[PDB]
């Protein structure tokens, strides 16, 4: 279990650690967080008290390294940042735990929650998507756009989504134009599993990350690209049981987690109903229907 | 975007566009079998793509046997449909090729951006125009090389006859349009007007009768009052 050491908390900022949240007040005693689980992903991230406006945060491996979060008084933010003096962090961090000055990650035994959330998203596949490669951690903010939003400004300060686009011609075999556009496992299959991502795990990983992205920030371009991912699997006749099952389980853990106030502007109609209701897949998803009609009947 | 009343000159400029209709790509009868159930037979049918400019028509004809073997007829029409567009502009040499589409339905925009993501420069556009192309069937001449062809097969046609040596190509338009709703209103009142006099001949080469210039403003009144009155004996007014 490792520690996330805070240098101070100079501004009354609500801080978030994956799915729990705590209020912290302007100048209050607060030295950082402890107990976090080895061998997960974790995201730290912020709302300022004073601006609801940006939320923003770092997504970080405890294993990659030792991390504390520093407030930067010019840019206004609290920074997530690398001690390499391994000895130097250890006795900051004994120090601080000897004072009971830390909140403790408060996981449940029972509780599989973050891990059934982050069961695909590895670190060195986040850093593909957030490039900032002199740090091992990775910031994202709720008004980052994504490199297929850049082609419909900054590209340093992007999200590397894989652009998924139905009618394009990557998507589109020559010859298939009606085939391929109303079953997309040649699009799926073919070029995004065995051409782009190799694997499901890296797919279901670079979903599970736009999840999260859309959810705890309000990205609406990782918010695009979550909807656009499981689109494409609902919408190709052709996909191995193994992925469909897995698919369901992901999806269930993430309509189980959404704020449900938040479901109106996170949860797209068409897509859902779609893939629910219409698609090749519309009975391939027993949990993540029976979730969804149960918590929000009202978007179906 | 859309088409409608408000950018209805842009038909006319100078940029090469056409309209495609596929109301009549897949046509059925529906009849009884000997066990008393319903089935259907198909019967050729034809896109109707058409240069508003120039009057030039593409017809292309769908010969029934594009249909055999094969499901969900409906929604392969507009597949096949955008395709034959497509590899008809892939024949014209490029100065001769659209800039826009317009489709008269909305369910041809996706087939035929699909087929057409080859030529992005190229606008699919769909129209909030009722336009009545479906009738194009009610012309005779067209008719008749529909049924008759036995095979796959492209026939050129200038929908206009020779007008545009005497009108605009808004006015042609609006000349076409409105005998085409009149047909498609009631086919044979439309059909007696325009032949009720039987020393007005329709040329070989043409579609529609060799009418004088006053003889067409009589025939387009008449037309006018047809669409008027059958919108009559429908509402009772
Ligand atoms: C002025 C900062 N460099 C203080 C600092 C260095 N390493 C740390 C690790 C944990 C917490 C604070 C620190």
């Amino acid at each position: 279990m490792n520690t996330v050491p805070f240098t101070s908390a100079p501004i009354e900022v609500t801080i978030g650690i994956d799915q729990y949240s705590f209020n912290v007040k302007e100048n209050q005693p607060f030295h950082g967080i402890k107990d976090i689980p080895i061998g997960h992903v974790h995201v730290i991230h912020f709302q300022h008290a004073d601006n609801s406006s940006m939320r923003y945060g770092y997504w970080f491996d405890c294993r990659m390294g030792n991390f504390y979060i520093q407030y930067d008084p010019k840019d206004g933010l609290y920074k997530m940042m690398e001690e390499r003096d391994g000895a130097k962090f250890e006795n900051i961090v004994h120090n601080f735990k000897e004072r009971q000055m830390m909140v403790s990650y408060p996981k449940i035994d029972e509780d599989d929650t973050w891990y059934n959330l982050t069961e695909f998203v590895q670190m060195d596949k986040i850093r593909k998507i957030v490039r900032k490669d002199e740090n091992q951690f990775s910031y994202v903010d709720s008004s980052m756009t994504t490199v297929q939003e850049n082609e419909l400004s900054d590209p340093a300060h992007s999200l590397n989504y894989t652009v998924i686009n139905f009618k394009s011609r990557e998507a589109i075999r020559p010859g298939h134009e009606m085939e391929d556009f109303l079953d997309k496992s040649y699009y799926l299959n073919t070029v995004m599993l065995q051409g782009i991502f190799k694997n499901s795990s890296n797919y279901f990983g670079e979903l599970q990350f736009a999840f999260l992205n859309a959810m705890f920030f309000g990205n609406y371009g990782s918010s695009l690209q979550w909807h656009a991912m499981i689109e494409l699997i609902c919408s190709s006749a052709t996909v191995p049981k193994h992925m469909l099952d897995k698919l369901d389980e992901i999806l269930y853990y993430q309509i189980k987690t959404l704020p449900e106030q938040y479901s109106d502007i996170l949860l797209n109609e068409r897509v859902w109903n779609i893939c629910l209701y219409s698609s090749f897949q519309k009975n391939s998803l027993h949990n993540t229907e029976k979730i969804m009609e149960n918590k929000y009947p009202e978007l179906l | 975007g859309a088409m409608n009343s408000s950018n209805y000159a842009e038909l006319f400029n100078n940029d090469i566009k056409l309209f495609v209709d596929d109301t009549n790509v897949y046509r059925v009868t529906v009849h009884k079998t000997f066990e008393g159930n319903v089935a259907t037979k198909a019967i050729n049918g034809c896109i109707f793509t058409l240069n508003p400019k120039t009057g030039h028509l593409f017809l292309k004809i769908i010969h029934t046997s594009v249909w055999a073997g094969q499901k969900r007829l409906s929604q392969l029409a507009k597949w096949k449909t955008a395709e034959e567009v497509s590899a008809l502009v892939r024949s014209l040499p490029k100065e001769e090729q659209p800039k826009q589409i317009i489709v008269t339905r909305k369910a041809m925009l996706d087939p035929l951006e699909v087929h057409m993501l080859d030529f992005p420069n190229i606008a699919i556009r769909p129209t909030e125009l009722r336009l009545p192309f479906s009738a194009a069937m009610s012309i005779d001449k067209l008719s008749d090389v529909v049924m008759k062809a036995t095979e796959p097969q492209m026939v050129l046609f200038n929908i206009y006859d020779d007008w545009l040596d005497r009108i605009s190509s808004y006015t042609a338009f609006s000349r076409l349009t409105l005998l085409l709703r009149a047909l498609k209103t009631n086919e044979e009142s439309a059909k007696m007007i325009l032949l009720s006099d039987p020393t007005i001949t329709i040329k070989s080469y043409h579609l529609w009768p060799s009418f004088t210039d006053e003889q067409w403003i009589t025939i387009e009144s008449q037309m006018r009052d047809l669409i008027l009155t059958e919108y009559g004996r429908k509402y009772n007014v």
